[PDB]
């Protein structure tokens, strides 16, 4: 019951499979939301992305 | 693209088929700018 | 301009109306001697 750090690999895959269902496979994942997460320990601003 | 002109009778010799197919892709929309000008 | 990131950029072209204004050509400067007053400085008066 507590909160932990863990990359990011089966999170992106999902999204991808949730684009491809919903629209078509020519849809860019660009922006879509990451359920599940709470926090990243980070923070970018503008001039670093 | 697929007749005699991209089969010739030396590449059909051979037992070839070519069949040249192109087609053009979208990309998407990354910046998107305005402008908001003052006009007459 | 430069674009590195993505998102929403708003921009205002130039291009437009600049108008040109006129100036007041109704104030005179008058050099002479006093009684009793301020000493070498343009005072300004705009009633008696």
């Amino acid at each position: 019951g507590q909160s932990r750090l863990v990359p990011p690999s089966g999170h992106v895959a999902g999204i991808w499979a949730r684009n491809d269902s919903e629209r078509g496979v020519h849809k860019a994942p660009a922006n879509e939301v990451v359920r599940g997460a709470v926090d990243l320990e980070l923070q970018i601003t503008r001039g670093e992305q | 693209k697929c007749d005699e002109e991209t089969n010739p009778p030396e590449s059909v010799d051979l037992g070839r088929v070519v069949c040249e197919i192109g087609i053009a892709p979208v990309k998407p929309a990354e910046f998107v700018i305005f402008r908001l000008a003052q006009f007459s | 301009p430069s674009y590195l990131s993505p998102g929403v950029y708003v921009e205002e072209v130039a291009s437009g109306s600049r108008p040109i204004e006129g100036v007041g050509t109704s104030v005179a400067a008058f050099v002479g001697l006093a009684p009793t007053g301020p000493l070498n400085e343009p005072t300004l008066v705009t009633n008696w």
